[PDB]
RNA sequence: AGAGUGUAGCUUAAACAAAGCACCCAACUUACACUUAGGAGAUUCAAUUGACGCUCUGA
């Protein structure tokens, strides 16, 4: 006996009438990337995710907090381009990179990180440790 | 004492861990993610960030790799993650970039070997 | 007939027996820092040059292709048989023979000395 | 399982290979030149641009090289030279596309080269094996 | 054009191959890398069917 | 609906001499020569040279140089061919000698009742004939000398129209294998020319489409 | 002269930013391919609205 498939079966978008024209997986890493994105995509058949995943609600997570500042993205990217092109125009960074001896100030990196986008990483860490679900339900 | 998912011996990623390191280097940038077996990230690092990119010449060289390694080790031993696991391919492990990356991490104070589960 | 015919060895993929002598070896002059820097800069500049070359090649070939296809579709719309006639192949266009350019053009009146040639090959 | 809609989800053999005009048979391309390195570089460029154009390429191989001795008899003088031969096999090139293909090849052709393009014949394939005299 | 000419010798354990000129029967000149530092080789001619022409070119 | 259909041939003469390399190209060529002599292995020349130098060193306590000197003197004696011809570039614009490094194409002096135009040769097509037929008809008509223009394709390469009533010319491509410049006195001023001064010469916008179509290289 | 359009070649990507893919040089490979180590790239100007570039439609 047979039954129709509920959802669109995999490997159905490809055409097999034409096979040699098609591009092939020439790298395990390409295949792996495809596989990971497929796995993170949802599916109609039963899968590992709907057994061993927390089953977060589909609705939004309410947070009436401090919104971001209104930063002028145009001049922000302009200053960033000025900075990167000045760095590229600098002269010693070439030898530094091509001899593998350079470094970076950890303190400055930490300060700029916690100023710019630290809070998002800290929110991620908090929701991992379970502070939010336990405090604010 | 926790249980780690023992099994999957047939498939390449061995999920018998608690905190895994996944490194993705593209032809434009390089990122390193420390996540749980749940597939959910616990901490991240990426050359895409302006704080790290302003100080650097190229986002893809061995210098960038080892710098991301050092920064990620800093973040890890800040977040208490002193032990973690890494499943590289043969060439990915033989590469000098990832070798120097894991060396930087070890000297930063994080070992890429996870303790053996206890239960008697 | 059913025997697996052997293939004539290629003398380019066979290092002469008289290439392994240790008497040939030359002293290797260690390279200078500035010279190696020059080499690397040269390599990256030439890589940029070659990618620009292939960029303009892509542009040229794409323009030629799209123009040819415009002409083809116009001819198809106008004459519904001459486009098929053009799509037809032709055997005289398959066998071609051509030479490469020369360091200098041929001399008008130049005769070489009197000599002969003889080919030498092995099985 | 067969009865259920999940049947046939794992099969791959139909994906992988099993083992008139505007349809050009297998064509061969000979490249004869005195410079083995020039010949190899030109063949490599051809193979790379073919892969870029997504045109099929069966195989590329070297024909047996040959050395010729030239001697001038004014007094007796001698000299020798070598000649190397590369070969490529292609197929599936469209009619109008072959025009620009060959044109770009001729244009980028460097000095010290002689290129022939013909239909693949059993003669070429049998000219590679040792000329066994026993037969 | 001619762009893929200048290249690295795609081979290991290669002897000295120095640049040298090669002249064909028409006087056309090309480059070839050759063992010893020559400056030019030249291609001669041997045989045509004309007997009187052969004799004339032998005289002259 | 007064229509008219024309076929035309465009022969592209390839250059016989290599294009003069860029200074970067020549510098990297010298660098490649350096790397090649550095990585290279011994040859018979180096063998005999070093061995006979050591023989002389031994005999002092107890030729290759001559050959290379003779070769240098023979090279200095011999004279090479000409690359560029300053005179022929001006007074012999209708010649091959002016430019041997880049590809060439011709142009004919054509006249029409509505507008006199400097354009590429063409001819009128009739039903019992192929466009390639018209192409070889045009070349056999306008050649007037010993030269063969071999084709390289059957597909159409250019399409260009103009109204007064309607005329539509289709361009095919071809290869130039042989060519001379006999019958120098001609009504149609045939002149082998390159894309740069071709564009400088001729006006039309269909012709500008020809410009962008033809490969510069 | 009028209509449409407009992120590096592709992508209805756009906060924590210009991301991923495509591509190029070198090495191994007969070559390709994989792989390693390196290389360049952009949302035209003023506030989604206008004005600089592109195609099409007429002479």
């Amino acid at each position: 006996r047979r039954t129709p498939p509920l959802g669109p079966m995999p490997n159905s978008d490809i055409d097999l009438s034409n096979l040699e024209r098609l591009e092939k997986y020439r790298s395990f890493d390409r295949y792996r990337r495809r596989a990971e994105q497929e796995a993170q995509a949802p599916h109609w058949w039963r899968t590992y995710r709907e057994y061993f995943g927390e089953k977060t609600d589909p609705k939004e997570k309410i947070d009436i907090g401090l919104p971001p500042p209104k930063v002028s993205r145009t001049q922000q990217l302009l200053e960033r381009k000025q900075a990167i092109q000045e760095l590229r125009a600098n002269v010693e960074e070439e030898r530094a990179a091509r001899l593998r001896t350079a470094s970076v100030p950890l303190d400055a990196v930490r300060a700029e990180w916690e100023r710019t986008c630290g809070p998002y990483h800290k929110q991620r860490l908090a929701e991992y440790y379970g502070l939010y679900r336990d405090l604010f339900h | 004492v926790a249980r780690k998912e023992r099994g999957w011996r047939t498939v390449f990623p061995s999920r018998e861990f608690w905190h895994r390191l996944r490194v993705i280097r593209t032809q434009h940038h390089v990122e390193a993610l420390v996540e749980h077996q749940n597939g959910k990230v616990v901490v991240s690092a990426s050359t895409r960030e302006w704080a790290i990119k302003k100080h650097l010449y190229s986002t893809r060289n061995v210098v960038a790799c080892e710098s991301i390694g050092r920064v990620l080790a800093q973040r890890c031993l800040e977040a208490g993650i002193n032990f973690m696991v890494y499943q590289p391919t043969p060439w990915e492990a033989a590469s000098d970039s990832m070798k120097r990356l894991q060396s930087a991490m070890t000297e930063g104070g994080v070992v890429l070997r996870e303790p053996q589960r206890i239960y008697e | 007939e059913k025997a697996t015919q052997e293939l004539i060895p290629i003398e380019d993929f066979i290092t002469p027996l008289k290439f392994l002598d240790k008497a040939r070896e030359r002293p290797q002059v260690e390279l200078t820092f500035e010279e190696t820097e020059r080499r690397a800069l040269l390599l990256k500049k030439w890589s940029l040059y070659k990618q620009q070359e292939r960029k303009m090649e892509r542009d040229t070939i794409r323009a030629m292709l799209e123009a040819q296809q415009e002409a083809l579709e116009e001819l198809q719309l106008e004459s519904p048989k001459l486009h098929a006639e053009a799509i037809k192949r032709d055997p005289n266009l398959f066998p071609f023979e051509k030479e490469g350019p020369h360091y200098t053009p041929p001399i008008p009146n130049y005769q070489p000395p009197e000599g002969r040639y003889n080919d030498i090959t092995k099985v | 399982y067969k009865t259920k809609p999940t049947h046939g989800i794992g099969k791959y053999k139909h994906l992988i290979k099993a083992e008139t005009d505007y349809e050009y048979g297998v064509l061969n391309i000979h490249l004869t030149a005195y410079d083995m390195t020039l010949a190899e570089s030109y063949a490599q460029y051809v193979h790379n641009l073919c892969n870029s154009l997504s045109i099929k390429v069966e195989e590329s191989y070297a024909m047996p090289t040959k050395t010729i001795e030239v001697l001038q008899l004014q007094m007796l003088l001698d000299s020798v030279l070598t000649t190397h031969e590369r070969v490529v096999q292609i197929s599936g090139l469209s009619a109008t596309f072959a025009e620009i293909f060959l044109e770009i090849i001729q244009s980028s052709l460097p000095e010290g080269v002689r290129l022939s393009v013909k239909e693949h014949t059993e003669e070429d394939f049998k000219g590679r094996f040792k000329a066994r005299p026993e037969l | 054009s001619s762009r893929a000419s200048l290249t690295r010798v795609h081979r290991q354990a290669y002897a000295r191959l120095y640049p040298v000129l090669l002249v064909k029967q028409d006087g056309s000149t090309i480059h070839i890398r050759y063992r010893e530092p020559r400056r030019m080789l030249a291609m001669p001619i041997d045989l045509d069917t004309s007997p009187e022409e052969r004799r004339a070119r032998l005289r002259k | 609906s007064p229509w008219r259909l024309l076929g035309a041939l465009c022969l592209q003469r390839p250059p016989v001499v290599s294009k003069p390399l860029t200074p970067l190209q020549e510098e990297m060529a010298s660098l490649l020569q350096q790397i090649e002599i550095e990585r290279s292995l011994y040859s018979d020349h180096e063998l005999r040279a070093l061995d006979e130098n050591q023989r002389l060193a031994k005999k002092k306590a107890d030729l290759a140089q001559d050959l290379e000197d003779m070769w240098e003197q023979k090279f200095l004696q011999f004279k090479l061919g000409a690359r560029i011809t300053e005179a022929d570039e001006k007074n012999d614009r209708t010649s091959l000698n002016r430019k041997l490094d880049r590809n060439l194409v011709l142009l004919v002096r054509e006249k029409f009742g509505d507008q006199d135009v400097w354009i590429l040769p063409q001819a009128e097509w009739q039903p019992g004939e192929t466009l390639r037929g018209t192409a070889e008809r045009t070349l056999a008509t306008l050649s007037e000398n010993n030269m063969e223009a071999k084709f390289l394709g059957n597909a159409p390469c250019g399409h260009y129209t103009f109204k007064f009533l309607g005329a539509k010319v289709f361009f095919f491509k071809a290869l130039l294998l042989t060519g001379d410049f006999s019958q120098a006195g001609n009504k149609g001023h045939h002149v082998w020319v390159t894309k740069d001064e071709l564009g400088d010469y001729l006006k039309p916008k269909y012709l500008a489409q020809v410009r962008r179509f033809v490969s510069d290289l």
